[PDB]
């Protein structure tokens, strides 16, 4: 896969284009983040509006006839109804996942970290990636698949941020003559950090779980103006979500919706923990470990069983379809087969099914399905004690943390934080059921408690991320001292769940083959120095060449390098594929400047579709003036912790090594950092 | 010979809260009295509209009510402001409290028929059928208003008595259709649970 | 007939209609006796045998408190207690609510003492003269009391309200006061140690 | 001023002892010192909270019960000269420790920490007697009625325990404790200083995230994951700790209603709900707080110019701080003595009712805004009803306390500037809410218990100039995640309103003192400077198989002490000064397992004292196993903003600079590059 660079060429026409701009920049920067995270904002509230309405519409079908035979007969019309309805939103959702583009599939969040860590998948920042996967949500959670919408809101961010950043729309092939300084990639990976985070505050309403997302990933020095440019972004989008849903659910001036997901405030002291139960938050981290790596085993079998076998994507969209019918059958045998009954008091279900119950009761198992899994999430954080029946949960937990693993790698965008959060918010409430059952309803046992601890507890055992998820769960609950027991949980679920498998993100990028790189070394290497690293042939250049060994060096046909240093043996510097691409076109053996380097800044036209071998190449070469004079580099016997930590704060891509005289051998080049 | 609120209050306006008291007294009848069969909305409507008129009245404005930290009167009038909105007896009432609206009315006719037909038909053979057409009819309307509710809970005497009528309805009668209707949606059920391990089984064979 | 589906019960009539011939007694009370705050000596033993006839239906309790969405009786209980805590007449009443409490009594015939002096003593020179030494000893037997309720942690109705009639017309409709011209020697000192500083500053500033 | 060593040595002494450690034990005691340090942070929290309020209880209630005897007689001037005279006794005995034993702990204790987490190494600043005397002196301040806040010393109290602790170690005992043994290296000591501060802003404030945002802003350096999670696991301890032993206190224990020293409330209450059109009001207190901040700091500036020239002696300085008690205490009695209205007890709002002259029912107004704690005043100049102050006494009492807070500032106490700040922001700002509600009549928009909170983010960004560590705990004490947008507005606008004028309050005392304090970036408006401009051209290099004769030649020279030296002509590492003479007292030569280098390592043992003799000045000295084989060996023709963004990102202080001969010429330190 392709890298990227982060730092600057520094070349002298850069010196040359900073000293014409200083005879303002930053200012272009701010409005640029602003637009990008109103933009993430109205595509967040689009989403909310259209699976509002379309699940909206779509069960007022079904509810609407299950009520029909009720009170005559033949309810398997409005199964094959439902699961008509099912598979048919599903199909249409899926068909242009599989065929029109593979890479919009799942969550982004894979590909984004990808992204950020500099490695570009192949199609990430894409204007038809992005409505493939807007559309695709839109057409899936409506679909009925047991997936949640909050997930795919980083690509959306990651998407829409760089692609207003540059002022120039490659799917359209029209250009603006507005954002010329910024076609750089210094600033575009830049840009893709601020549409994450504003897609993490947009999506969970947790401003500073964007920040800390976005630094996470992007492991690079404390670059200040552009973090405090982030949690800018961050603060204009979730604002900008805020206010567009209370202006569209009425009462303008009430801002009581942050995020998609809203888990209410924890002021109710009922909710309020001590001392003596901090060992029980301890044991239910173990569970959401143990559970998490159960889930990501069978889902990584699962996988390796998907990829061999169903490759075909004809295939992959019949699987699709006939999960999305599997589910709906397995929600109505539950329903269908349920025993319990319990009355409407408030606002609770809102498209009850008065199935078999006695006509002022509705089924409770109807109630856990036919719903947004927001609204139920919400519920076990927030229904009072002694409102559920314990074998109602069981079955719905018991069924759906499979069907949260069984519709995970299919070709669907969706998420999976929660089904996640579902999951967790489920097994978590029965841990609370039965302590009001040993301690006879005491005050402790606050079954809402522990749905919470339990959300968290699942969260954090199948995908590994803390100080990004202790900071969402501290700041969605909006009670500030919930962090403690959440980051007790979460050490403990991280610790417990890195014995068995690694993280579901982490194992979506290795299986897929990614030169990705880690937050340190692999275990220690510290012997490990850089003598065994760097590749022993170097294909270098000089000051004072003749071009036609630019052409032999660039037309190798079986490497396919993209870094080349530049020596007179003394290293000089390091010239780049492109650049050099960009000097074999124009008449070079004096107008060069910045903007001729930014003619199509993403690809680059290669180098059979230059002729220049008759006149051309058959003379000299002068890069003297087109150069990175000053490369980041180590000696050979620097400690790999040495090596590393330059690497991968600083994104670079080609670390040049040097010996003790100034000889260049070996340079490395990122893979050699994920072999380890 | 003291200035007046200071000593005692003006009997200029203790007249004013004397029979406020005489008639928020009589509140409390209506509620007590008729509480468990729920009469509520439907008969003390006219005192508690008084009880507003009379508020009126008293509104030596600053000589009795904003005077006490513990303001009685205002306390006693919004515990009846929240008897009355969690009641919804406006819902029984017709468009300014001036008598009961005629689907109500019509609704309340059509349970004591109910009962009626529920006493006659007095071993729960001829019980449960023989007098379902009540039940439906008298459940329709009330899924009737209960629709016509919500472009504009309900009235809590139609609504306890539908209460009363859906738990007579389910227990000491079990009146319950049977609908033998399983062995569709078992075999559709199977039918369907059964498609995807074939369709994992013909995707590894053809290979 | 089922059981309290239509209609109530023999032995459940008298358990409804004793507390609504009382509690329209206790609401007529408070609001009779209201606003001249005569509440916590007069409405005492209504209130406690309002709570004696909801405790001896408390213990076809189910039958009514459990019997409807809108628990009337309980709901007007709940206001009582709610008033009960909030005036806090257990403050007013000696051991076992029967009495009257030890001191409190002799604080209202204080606040009739006072009374009576502002009423014979009666432009206003010689009423600040004649009571000043009652007034004072009426204000330090309110504080006494209140420090009293300080040591067992606003206080009973009753008595704050006096306190409160006498200080606001004492204080105000008399403006019975003292000078105490003590401004001078006040400004004797606080202007010598404002000019501290400046003789700080400027005696360093030159050394 | 000299700096410290955030760089690993990683010579062959330290290669070994790599290993037998990794042939997993060092991690967990990384995290279990972390934990002590949140835990006693925490305990010197409860401590400071729970002795300042019980002796200003007494100490009010003293002065409290003899007012009112002293009322009818005429003896209000001689109470005047009680509570002048017991403001002047604790300052005297809060002045004079602080004086003439650790004359560091003055002030706040945030501008040391905050140049020590830039490198710097400020003499006395983390000793236990500073702390000893500076949580001393912030408790006999804050019981001595000045106007002073005392979340300002705890960051210094956390950053001391945390350097202190980590350690196991006193030296001001004369003690060993070989406990951890490991930990003592400038890297570690500047990791737990800020898990330390991080600890001291989250139990100031009760914000964790804002704790580990600050310690991120300062020490801007390389991303790392453990590091940062390790400091929040630290700050939520110590608000964890500090929350319930606060609690257990009132005897509740019950509902943890306490994270921090000060605390806001509940921000919810739809009477508090702001509106998307009176944003501009927001960015117009913005411009407001501003420029009341640069008016703060100018005349802080002109008054701490005057005491630096003139009253430097320390008993001269000790007198000052006794007059400015006696000052506070004459110009509050003053200002209660002449207020006009009394206003009834709401239920508890004042708590030391003090009635001068009223109606024996109502208590005086002025004398609840003095007689309290600031933090109570700011928390009751928010959550009230509208219209419950009069804004002559309340606007009279923000018109003096500006200038009270401008006026003790840089005396010879500890001392803090959070709350005067937020007890001034809150009051003007708490002012524009009933101009607003007399110009719009009662309108539910203009609720001054909102404005109240932005004019006290207002004043604090103005004043001192600090924004994403500001704005997130502003956005956490609160509890309300929507508030951070308008209060992020205003600290922009506060932050630049006030750069076009004057420093800064933390940066403009640290510029007082000429410490170097290399800033975030480069001073942008300077041109490409490459290193052949700011380095130090001659050069005392030394050899590896060198005779030592010019050894201690350049170790002793009195006219250029300098400290870490560059060995070769081309390089071959660096080696320390501090390293160097621990080759010379253990008598390294060819005629220690790097644990003579880290047994006395703080106050390295300064070269006077050996006395080598002359015959061991032609011996061979070696120090091939010594040296850093990896320095940093930035080119000459390297620019500027790349050789910031290593020396400052990286925590260096030293950084060699070559060229393509690889000659050395010239060398980067802090002095060599904070001179632009
Ligand atoms: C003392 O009397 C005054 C009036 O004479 C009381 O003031 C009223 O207090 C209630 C609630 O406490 C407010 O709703 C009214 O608006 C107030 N009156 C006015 C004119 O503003 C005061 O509360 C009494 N104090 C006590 C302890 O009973
Ligand atoms: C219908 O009647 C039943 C009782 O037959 C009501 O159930 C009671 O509900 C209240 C609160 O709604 C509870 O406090 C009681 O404990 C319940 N008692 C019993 C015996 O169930 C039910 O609420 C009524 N529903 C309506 C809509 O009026
Ligand atoms: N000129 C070169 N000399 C030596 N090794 C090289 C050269 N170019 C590339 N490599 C090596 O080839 C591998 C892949 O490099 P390449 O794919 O060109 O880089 P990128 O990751 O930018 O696409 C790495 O191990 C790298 O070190
Ligand atoms: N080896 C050296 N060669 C030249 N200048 C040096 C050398 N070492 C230190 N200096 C200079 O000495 C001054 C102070 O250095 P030093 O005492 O080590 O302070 P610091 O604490 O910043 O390291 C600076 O101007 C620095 O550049
Ligand atoms: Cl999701
Ligand atoms: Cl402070
Ligand atoms: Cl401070």
């Amino acid at each position: 896969y392709e890298s990227l660079d982060y730092d600057n060429s520094e070349n002298q026409l850069f010196l040359e284009e900073e000293r014409r701009i200083n005879h303002t920049v930053e200012i272009k920067r701010w409005v640029i983040c602003a637009l990008i995270g109103i933009l993430t904002g109205l595509v967040a509230c689009f989403i909310d509006i259209v699976v509002e309405n379309l699940a909206g519409l779509k069960y007022r079908v079904i509810k609407g006839n299950i009520d029909k035979f009720t009170e005559k007969g033949g309810l398997s019309f409005s199964l094959l109804l439902w699961a008509t309805l099912n598979a048919a939103f599903v199909l249409v959702g899926s068909v242009i996942v599989a065929f029109i583009e593979p890479v919009a599939a799942g969550s982004g969040i894979p590909q984004i970290k990808c992204f950020l860590n500099g490695v570009k998948i192949p199609h990430v920042v894409r204007l038809k990636t992005l409505v493939i996967k807007v559309s695709g949500v839109i057409l899936s959670v409506v679909g009925g698949l047991a997936v949640g919408k909050e997930g795919p809101m980083i690509h959306s961010g990651s998407v829409i941020a760089a692609g207003i950043s540059q002022g120039r729309s490659t799917s359209l092939k029209r250009d603006f003559k507005i954002f010329e300084y910024f076609r750089r990639d210094t600033e575009k990976r830049d840009f893709v950090s601020a549409g994450a985070a504003a897609g993490v505050s947009a999506a969970f309403g947790a401003p500073v779980g964007g920040v800390l997302f976005s630094l996470e990933e992007g492991a690079s020095f404390w670059n200040q103006f552009l973090t405090w440019r982030i949690f800018f972004a961050s603060m204009i989008s979730t604002f900008t979500l805020n206010f567009v849903l209370s202006i569209y659910h009425g009462n303008m001036w009430d801002l009581s919706s942050p995020g998609l997901i809203n888990f209410g405030r924890f002021d109710s002291e009922k909710m309020a923990y001590t001392i003596h139960e901090i060992p029980v938050f301890i044991a239910m981290g173990v569970v959401g470990g143990v559970l998490g790596a159960v889930f990501n085993a069978l889902n990584y079998w699962l996988t390796m069983f998907r990829i061999r076998y169903i490759h075909r994507p004809c295939l992959q969209v019949i699987e699709a379809v006939l999960v999305a019918a599997v589910t709906a059958t397995v929600a109505f045998v539950l329903i269908y087969s349920s025993r319990d009954c319990q009355p409407l008091q408030g606002g609770s279900m809102s498209y009850p099914l008065q199935l078999f119950c006695a006509d002022g009761e509705y089924n409770s198992m109807a109630a856990a399905f036919f719903n947004t899994p927001e609204k139920s999430v919400v519920s076990l954080f927030h229904d009072p004690p002694g409102s559920y029946n314990p074998l109602t949960l069981g079955l719905f937990t018991l069924v759906y943390f499979f069907l949260a693993c069984w519709t995970y790698g299919l070709t669907v965008s969706a998420g999976v934080f929660i089904p996640s959060l579902l999951i967790g918010a489920a097994w978590g409430r029965l841990f609370g059921i039965s302590l009001s059952y040993l301690t006879g309803a005491a005050i402790w046992a606050d079954p809402g408690k522990y749905a919470l601890m339990g959300a968290a507890a699942q969260l954090g055992g199948i995908v590994r991320m803390t100080l990004s998820l202790t900071v969402i769960m501290m700041e969605a609950t909006s009670n500030v001292t919930y962090g403690f027991p959440i980051m007790l949980v979460l050490m403990t679920a991280k610790i417990v769940g890195d014995v068995f498998i690694e993280g579901l993100y982490d194992m979506h990028i290795q299986l897929q083959s990614v030169p990705f790189l880690h937050w340190e070394a692999p275990v220690t290497s510290h012997s490990l120095t850089a003598r065994e690293v760097m590749s022993t042939p170097v294909t270098c250049l000089r000051r004072r060449e003749k071009v036609g060994v630019i052409v032999d060096v660039l037309s190798d046909t079986a490497s396919n390098h993209n870094g080349f240093p530049v020596v007179e043996a003394r290293l000089q510097g390091l010239i780049l594929r492109s650049q050099l691409i960009v000097l074999l076109k124009h008449k070079v053996f004096r107008r060069l400047r910045l903007k001729d380097f930014r003619d199509a800044y993403p690809r680059f036209p290669p180098i059979q579709s230059i002729h220049v071998s008759q006149d051309e190449r058959e003379c000299t070469m002068d890069l003297s003036e087109f150069m990175n004079p000053s490369p980041y580099t180590v000696p050979q016997e620097a400690s790999l912790p040495r090596v590393f930590k330059l690497f991968r704060a600083l994104g670079l891509r080609h670390l040049v090594v040097v010996d003790n005289r100034n000889q260049v051998v070996g340079l490395v080049t990122r893979k050699d950092l994920a072999r380890y | 010979s003291l200035p007046p609120d200071l000593p005692d209050l003006d009997p200029e306006c203790r007249e004013l809260l004397l029979d406020f008291a005489n008639s928020s007294a009589e509140l409390t009848g209506c509620l007590v009295r008729s509480a468990r069969p729920v009469r509520l909305c439907q008969t003390c409507y006219p005192l508690f509209q008084q009880v507003v008129s009379k508020m009126d009245n008293i509104s030596c404005a600053r000589s009795l009510l904003m005077a006490d930290r513990m303001q009685i009167v205002v306390i006693l009038s919004e515990f009846f402001n929240t008897t009355w909105q969690e009641a919804n007896c406006a819902n029984c009432l017709t468009n300014n409290s001036e008598e009961l609206s005629n689907s109500t009315v019509y609704f309340l006719n059509l349970f004591n028929h109910t009962l009626t037909c529920f006493e006659h038909n007095l071993n729960y053979s001829e019980v449960c059928k023989n007098c379902r057409e009540a039940y439906k009819t008298l459940s329709s309307l009330y899924s009737e208003m209960q629709k016509m509710n919500e472009l504009e809970h309900l009235c809590i005497d139609v609504e306890d008595a539908m209460n009363i009528t859906r738990k007579l309805w389910s227990r000491t009668f079990n009146c319950s259709v049977p609908c033998s209707d399983t062995v569709p949606v078992i075999a559709v059920s199977v039918f369907i649970l059964f498609l995807p391990v074939v369709f994992y089984l013909s995707s590894f064979l053809h290979s």
